[PDB]
């Protein structure tokens, strides 16, 4: 409510208090001005953050070890085009039925916040989350680190969304660098570390 | 004193303006029907800001040319203004970075400073408010956007009282005006002579009759 | 934003978006299954 | 005290009014009761008068709307340069302009439409363009797709800048009324500023980029090996080797030894014989002199100092015994009525475009333009239509001025009043001269057709019978041909190879220009032009002179500018409004321009265009058939329309087939227009009643009650489809023919 803003001296939009984690008053196009949309965009930002972080660590760490020798994992940009134990199109069907189910229940939870906290096969199992986007329970917060004081939950979720935002620019950078340069990300960083003033986005 | 003033320019230029010579043959700072960037408060700021950069430029665009001809900086770093990489077809030089990579660092650093500076013109009380490495203690301005002062911009305490500040503002203004004409001088002398400004100053002493604006 | 969403719903705007989507669909059916005279 | 006067934040920027259709109008804003609402919303969108009566607030709307138009043009030019850069054979065309067909559009492969990608040369497949952009870019010294890419980005930037300015000068800093009325400052800034600094700065490009690069192209060196344009600025010796005047630099300019520049500033005339276009050294010298004239002309009117006139003084000082007070009061009219300004500007801009049509064909200003018969037939026709439309627009806003802005009590003018006091003498005289013209032009054709049908070709108006030689035009032709040695000593050759005399210029075995002969047939078709133009002025001028009143309708001005009629009484008063005169004048403008462009197409194919032999035996496209064929209507039916329509009706199955489809499509739209022009909304409203009943029977009637188009809309819809179908038919007929045989 008196927090640092993405634009010091500017005035934050009325729909952004500071009660949301990662609230820095940035929405110059009013994409979240309607409260119904702002709640949907929070959930969309949360899942974009969590997929980007898994994706970032899934392309930066494995490529970081193959550039050496600890791993031999192929280029992240081409790992999809190679063949596996079954064909790629069977893996995609198994992915949809498995991810669609998990996505379906998350969807139901967004539109009806308490309806899917109970295990449909063994109704003894239950999730523990109170807020949409933080399902809790044993399967997603087995340590109990998700249930804390609202002061710590504000920071912990701000750490969550900040790491997810950075990961989003990073993953999108890894996709763009691989097309403008011609190698992997670990190569780009060393090249820029070999000569910082010249080995950049300029080649001409 | 009035430099080609008129009895309509005197109606709004009340002398309460550092450098108020009454000069306005086109009625630009007329407070009747202002808007956009044609505005009295803003034009004074633009006169000052352009004046300050020209003072850095008029000296810097001739400092390596002067220091080099004497032999004070290496002859491989002493250059004329239009041959340092600013205009690649006229001259380049291998700095520690590419000529375009340097501009990104420039606009990145010049961005932060010029962006924060604009907020003291818009919201005067700002910049000192939002955290900034504790440096925000000397970013609160002064109620004057063009003369913020403080520990960062007036660290020595000049303009101590009334009669000193207005005498300082008046000299600060007239210098930028001549430096701006100097910046204007370096530009046309470059395109018409093809040589540096300090050399143009030289050949007008070695032969004033045959080295002139009329010979080119 | 709600004013913008109202404008985006006005007859001409909703028509181009609807017919654009339609044209794209029919074009791609014709790129995938061209020259269909029967059925 | 001419100064910048602006108001701060007049109109708040908000999407609130985007959500409210018809907000600008108090009637329309309440929402639709009927479908008629939908149409009035659009008919009234730009009628800024009906939105607000405040002249200041009207001017602000037209100012930002102008920025809107400029934004659209820059975006249009961005795409033209972008397609030249990305989807063209311009780079290949530079190596072989006599053979490779300009192409800058490529169709995606879908539903069989690839056939429109034609074998145009240069290893390219695309649609042959006739806008002429390739001849422009070459004359500008553009040598690569990279240069077009950068011009397209700059055009895109200017499009954004112009759009920003429109929003800026309406919502942020909107000029006050008196700022717009400072017509002295505007004229000075447009003469000296726009026209002057535009022609001067463009002359600089011609000197430092266009002249040198075209010298390498014409010498034969490959464009990839021609020095980049900035090398002629960085290194003067490159220039000096082509034109040794640059060796002395800007010194001969200030020492009045201008004759030293006679190698890149010339007065040769004629056409560069190895390129077919005007001499680029004559053109550069043209823009130079033209730029001087405008820079000084922009100093004529008085502003913030003493020198110069007040435009009111010049007007108030011209008046004669036959006119009385003369031009007094015109300065108040032309500083308070936007329609009076728009009427004059449309009149002149339209007239000027028709001149551009003539001058650009007889003095081809671009290299390898004259031999691209398809581009040149397109350019002349395109600018005729644009010119004729703008002219008819002048009559509308002249008519709109008389209904809405004319006020003899506040802004009197004795010149305007004197014409109103004898409008019956003007219109009756124009009526008679039209009847004379029609009989003594078209009637001669009917004489010829009847004589030729009866087996009596000796009694025709023909070059081989009763001859009607255009002595005066023939005389002017023979005069200009003798000007370079006599009345224009500095001129080497005539200003145009059309000037009856000289010789011939060919490019790649194709004739560019020769002397154009003017005989009996040229006499007839010229008196058709005078006839058709006279009737167009008769209808339009009558519409403005009786816009306020007539013996039939004494209070017509109270019925507005645009109204269907005043009912069946007085024997019937349909189409008394000035708007209806503009409706009728469009059909006649269409008529007049159609035979003008037909006159152009047949003459060029018959007596000018064609292929030259090894020894000089010219074979024209239609072999001189214009003289004996174009003097009967049957000759135009048979030897022009029936014969030249061959290409378009056999274009199916080839890359020209899209003209085949457009030929038939435009016939359709033209015939479709007749439904509107021949019927009346009463029939249609009753029909709709039976249809509405059927919808009610199934509970599907709309709350927006369906109405027939208004009487005026019916007419507007009619003339719009009539002109679109009519003109598009000739478009598809011209392009198919000229691309197949040119
Ligand atoms: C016969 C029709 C039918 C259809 C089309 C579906 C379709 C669906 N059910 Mg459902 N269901 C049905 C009958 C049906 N069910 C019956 C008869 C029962 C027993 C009462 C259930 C009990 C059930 C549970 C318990 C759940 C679903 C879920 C789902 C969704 C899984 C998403 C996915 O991709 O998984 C691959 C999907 C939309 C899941 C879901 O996403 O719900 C939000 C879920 O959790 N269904
Ligand atoms: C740095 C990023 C980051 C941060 C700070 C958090 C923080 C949080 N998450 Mg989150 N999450 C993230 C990334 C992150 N997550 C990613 C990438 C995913 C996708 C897999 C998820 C999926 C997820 C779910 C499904 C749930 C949470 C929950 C929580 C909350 C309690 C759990 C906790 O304390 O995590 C602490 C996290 C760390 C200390 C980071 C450890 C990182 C390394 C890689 C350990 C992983 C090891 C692995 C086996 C390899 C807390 C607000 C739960 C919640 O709110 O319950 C109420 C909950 O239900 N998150
Ligand atoms: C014909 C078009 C047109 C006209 C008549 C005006 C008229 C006006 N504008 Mg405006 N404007 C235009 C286009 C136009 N503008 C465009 C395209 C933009 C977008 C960039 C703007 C952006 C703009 C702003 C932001 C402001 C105005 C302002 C003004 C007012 C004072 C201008 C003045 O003399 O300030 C003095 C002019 C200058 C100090 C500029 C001098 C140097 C610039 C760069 C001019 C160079 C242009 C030149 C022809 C280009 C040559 C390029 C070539 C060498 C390659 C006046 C009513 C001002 C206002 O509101 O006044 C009340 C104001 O604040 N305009
Ligand atoms: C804001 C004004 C300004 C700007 C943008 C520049 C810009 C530049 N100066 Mg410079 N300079 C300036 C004012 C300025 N000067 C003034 C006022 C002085 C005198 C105190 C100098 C004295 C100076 C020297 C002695 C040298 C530069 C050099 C340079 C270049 C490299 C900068 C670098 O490495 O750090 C660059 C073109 C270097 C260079 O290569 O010269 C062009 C160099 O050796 N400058
Ligand atoms: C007068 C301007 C003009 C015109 C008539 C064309 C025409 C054409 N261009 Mg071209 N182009 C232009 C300017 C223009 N261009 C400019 C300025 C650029 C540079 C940015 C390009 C860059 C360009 C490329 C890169 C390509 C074309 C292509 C094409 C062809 C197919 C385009 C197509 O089907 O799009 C597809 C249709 C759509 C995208 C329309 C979507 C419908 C939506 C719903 C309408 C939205 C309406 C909305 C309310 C208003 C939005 C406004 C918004 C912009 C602010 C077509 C002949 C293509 C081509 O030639 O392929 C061989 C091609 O690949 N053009
Ligand atoms: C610079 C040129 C110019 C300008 C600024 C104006 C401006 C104006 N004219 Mg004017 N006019 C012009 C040229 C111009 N005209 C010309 C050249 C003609 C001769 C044709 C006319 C004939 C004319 C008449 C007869 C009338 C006006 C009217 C008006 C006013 C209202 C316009 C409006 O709201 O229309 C809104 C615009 C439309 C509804 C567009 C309709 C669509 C057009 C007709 C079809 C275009 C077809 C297109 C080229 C081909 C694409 C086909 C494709 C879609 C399949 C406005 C002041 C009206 C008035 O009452 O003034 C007060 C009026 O009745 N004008
Ligand atoms: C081909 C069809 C056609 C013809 C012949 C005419 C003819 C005429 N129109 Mg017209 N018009 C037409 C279509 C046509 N229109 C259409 C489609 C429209 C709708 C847009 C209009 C709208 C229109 C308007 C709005 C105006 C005209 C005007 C005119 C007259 C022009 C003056 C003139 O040349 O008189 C001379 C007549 C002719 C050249 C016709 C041919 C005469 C023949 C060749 C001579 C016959 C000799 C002798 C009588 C033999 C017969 C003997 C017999 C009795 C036994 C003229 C009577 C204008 C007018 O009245 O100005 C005076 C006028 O203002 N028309
Ligand atoms: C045509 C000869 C001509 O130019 O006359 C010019 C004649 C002389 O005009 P005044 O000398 O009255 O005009 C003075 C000013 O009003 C025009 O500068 O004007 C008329 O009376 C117009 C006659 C129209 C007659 C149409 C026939
Ligand atoms: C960054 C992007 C979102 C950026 C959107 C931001 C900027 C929008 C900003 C604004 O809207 C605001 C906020 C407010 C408005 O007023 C203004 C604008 C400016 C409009 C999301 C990317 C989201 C990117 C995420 C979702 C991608 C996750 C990808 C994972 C699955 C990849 C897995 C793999 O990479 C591995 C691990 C190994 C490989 O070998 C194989 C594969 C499969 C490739
Ligand atoms: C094509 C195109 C484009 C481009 C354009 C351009 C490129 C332009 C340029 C332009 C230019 C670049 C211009 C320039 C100008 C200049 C000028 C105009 C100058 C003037 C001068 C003067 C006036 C002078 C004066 C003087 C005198 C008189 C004497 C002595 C002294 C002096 C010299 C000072 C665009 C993108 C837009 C768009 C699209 C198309
Ligand atoms: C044929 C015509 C009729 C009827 C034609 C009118 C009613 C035009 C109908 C225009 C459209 C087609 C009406 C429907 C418009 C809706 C936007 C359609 C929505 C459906 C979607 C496909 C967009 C009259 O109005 C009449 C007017 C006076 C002189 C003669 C004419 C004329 O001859
Ligand atoms: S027919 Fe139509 S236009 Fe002619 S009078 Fe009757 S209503 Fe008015």
């Amino acid at each position: 409510p008196d927090r640092p803003l993405w634009f010091p001296g500017s005035t934050p939009p009325p729909w952004l208090d500071g009660s949301l984690p990662g609230d820095f008053g940035f929405d110059p196009l009013g994409l979240g001005s309607d409260p119904e949309s702002l709640r949907w965009n929070v959930q969309a930002e949360l899942v974009h953050s969590r997929w980007a972080m898994l994706g970032a660590a899934g392309i930066f760490i494995p490529e970081f070890l193959t550039k050496l020798g600890i791993l031999n994992t192929p280029s992240w940009y081409t790992a999809g085009e190679q063949e596996y134990f079954t064909d790629t199109t069977t893996l995609f069907i198994v992915e949809l039925v498995f991810i669609g189910w998990a996505e379906g229940r998350r969807w139901a939870d967004i539109l009806n916040p308490g309806c899917v906290n109970t295990d449909p096969i063994f109704p003894n199992n239950k999730l523990t989350g109170t807020d949409v986007g933080y399902p809790g329970g044993l399967w997603f917060d087995p340590l109990g680190w998700g249930s804390a004081s609202p002061q710590k939950l504000k920071e912990l979720r701000t750490k969550e969304i900040k790491n997810g935002r950075l990961a989003m620019l990073a993953v999108m950078g890894a996709w763009f660098q691989h097309i403008y340069t011609g190698t992997g990300p670990i190569d780009n960083l060393f090249a820029h570390l070999a000569d910082p003033g010249h080995a950049t986005i300029f080649a001409a | 004193p009035l430099w080609f003033a008129s009895k309509q320019s005197l109606s709004y230029l009340d002398g309460s303006l550092p450098g108020d010579y009454g000069f306005d043959p086109l009625g630009l700072s007329d407070p009747e029907g202002t808007g956009g960037f044609i505005e009295p408060r803003w034009l004074a700021y633009g006169e000052v800001i352009n004046g300050r950069f020209a003072m850095l430029g008029a000296v810097g665009a001739i400092a390596p040319e002067y220091l080099g001809k004497v032999g004070l900086i290496p002859q491989e770093t002493a250059l004329a203004w239009f041959q340092t990489g600013v205009i690649p077809p006229a001259g380049t030089y291998n700095y520690w970075a590419d000529n375009y990579t340097l501009f990104v660092l420039e606009m990145a650093l010049m961005g932060f400073a010029e962006h924060r500076r604009f907020q003291d013109w818009a919201k005067p009380g700002s910049m000192g408010k939002q955290y900034f490495l504790g440096l925000e203690k000397g970013f609160g301005g002064s109620g004057n956007p063009a003369y913020p002062g403080g520990p960062f911009f007036n660290p020595l305490g000049f303009g101590k009282d009334e009669k000193s500040l207005k005498e300082l503002k008046l000299k600060e203004v007239k210098n930028g005006r001549l430096a701006m004409l100097a910046i204007l001088g370096y530009f046309i002398q470059g395109l018409v002579t093809g040589v540096g400004p300090y050399q143009n100053l030289l050949d007008h002493v070695a032969d004033p009759v045959n080295n002139n604006v009329l010979t080119s | 934003m709600r004013d913008l969403k109202t404008y985006l719903s006005v007859a001409p705007v909703a028509s181009t978006l609807w017919f654009a989507a339609l044209a794209g669909l029919l074009i791609e059916i014709n790129r995938f299954f061209p020259d269909a005279l029967t059925f | 005290e001419v100064k910048i006067l602006v108001d701060r934040d007049p109109i708040k920027t908000s999407f609130e009014q985007w959500a409210k259709p018809g907000h600008f109008s108090r009637t329309i804003a309440k929402g639709p009761d009927t479908t008629t609402w939908i149409w009035n919303l659009h008919a009234d969108a730009h009628d800024f008068d009906s939105h607000t009566s405040d002249l200041e607030e009207i001017s602000r709307k037209v100012f930002s709307a102008h920025f809107g138009q400029l934004s659209i043009i820059f975006l249009w030019l961005s795409g033209m340069y972008f397609h030249g850069a990305r989807f063209s054979n311009y780079e290949a065309w530079l190596n072989d302009p006599t053979h490779i067909r300009p192409s800058a559009q490529v169709v995606w492969p879908i539903v069989g439409q690839e056939i429109l990608n034609g074998d145009v040369g240069g290893g390219f497949r695309g649609i042959q363009i006739t806008s002429g952009f390739f001849q422009i870019w070459r004359a500008s010294g553009i040598t690569s797709e990279l240069q077009l890419y950068c011009t397209a980005i700059g055009a895109l930037v200017f499009a954004a800048l112009m759009l920003f300015a429109g929003w800026f000068h309406y919502h942020k800093a909107a000029p006050k009324l008196v700022w717009f009325q400072d017509v002295e400052s505007m004229l000075n800034h447009h003469l000296a500023g726009l026209l002057g600094l535009g022609s001067l700065s463009w002359a600089g490009h011609q000197i430092h980029v266009s002249l040198p690069i075209n010298q390498f192209l014409n010498a034969g060196v490959d464009p990839k090996e021609i020095p980049l344009p900035h090398e002629f600025i960085l290194n003067r010796d490159l220039l000096a080797q082509l034109y040794p005047s640059f060796a002395e630099g800007a010194t001969p300019f200030f020492t009045l030894n201008w004759s030293k520049y006679a190698d890149f500033l010339t007065f040769r005339g004629g056409l560069d014989p190895l390129t077919g276009g005007l001499w680029l050294t004559d053109i550069a010298h043209h823009h130079l002199a033209i730029a001087i004239l405008f820079l000084i002309a922009g100093h004529m009117y008085r502003t913030n100092w003493g020198i110069g006139h007040g435009i009111k003084d010049i007007l108030e000082a011209h008046k004669g015994p036959f006119t009385g007070q003369g031009h007094k009061g015109l300065y108040e009219i032309l500083t308070t009525s936007w329609h009076a300004q728009l009427s004059i500007n449309l009149a002149m801009l339209g007239s000027l475009t028709i001149i551009v049509a003539h001058h650009m064909y007889a003095m081809p200003p671009y290299p390898y333009l004259a031999t691209d018969y398809g581009t040149q037939l397109s350019l002349f026709t395109h600018h005729m239509w644009i010119g004729g439309f703008l002219i008819v627009g002048a009559a509308a806003h002249a008519a709109i001025f008389m209904v809405r802005d004319y006020d003899p009590t506040t802004r009197y003018n004795d010149l305007l009043d004197r014409v109103l006091r004898h409008r019956d003498a003007i219109i009756s005289h124009l009526n008679w001269v039209c009847i004379f013209l029609g009989f003594h032009s078209f009637g001669l054709y009917i004489h010829n057709d009847t004589m030729s049908a009866l087996g009596r070709p000796q009694d025709m108006f023909s070059d081989t019978a009763i001859q009607l030689q255009p002595v005066f035009a023939q005389w002017i032709q023979n005069t200009h041909a003798l000007a370079p040695g006599t009345t224009a000593p500095g001129a080497t050759t005539s200003t145009s190879l059309t000037w009856g005399g000289g010789d011939l210029v060919s490019v790649g075995g194709k004739v560019a220009l020769l002397p154009i002969p003017l005989g009996t047939a040229d006499f007839l078709v010229h008196h058709i032009h005078a006839f058709t133009i006279h009737v167009t002025v008769l209808i339009l001028l009558k519409g403005v002179l009786f816009a306020r009143s007539s013996r039939l309708i004494p209070d017509k001005a109270n019925l507005g500018f645009r109204f269907p009629c005043d009912g069946p009484g007085r024997g019937g008063t349909c189409q008394v409004s000035a708007w209806d005169h503009v409706f009728l004048g469009l059909f006649w403008m269409y008529n007049a321009i159609s035979v003008v462009i037909f006159h152009f197409s047949w003459k060029m194919q018959s007596d000018v265009w064609g292929s030259i032999n090894d020894q000089g035996v010219v074979t024209h496209i239609t072999g001189g058939n214009f003289a004996q064929s174009s003097i009967t209507i049957n000759g135009w039916l048979r030897d022009f329309l029936w014969a030249q329509a061959s290409q378009v009706i056999q274009s199916y199955g080839s890359s020209l087939s899209a003209y085949g489809l457009f030929f038939l499509g435009a016939h359709f739209v033209w015939a479709f227009s007749l439904m509107f022009l021949f019927s009346g909304r009463g029939y249609w409203q009753e029909l709709i009643e039976s249809i509405v009943w059927a919808h009610n029977k199934l509970k599907v009637a709309p709350a927006t009650q369906p109405r027939a188009l208004s009487i005026v809309q019916g007419r507007a819809v009619g003339v719009t489809h009539y002109l679109l179908g009519g003109i598009a038919t000739t478009w598809a007929f011209f392009l198919a023919r000229i691309i197949a045989v040119g």
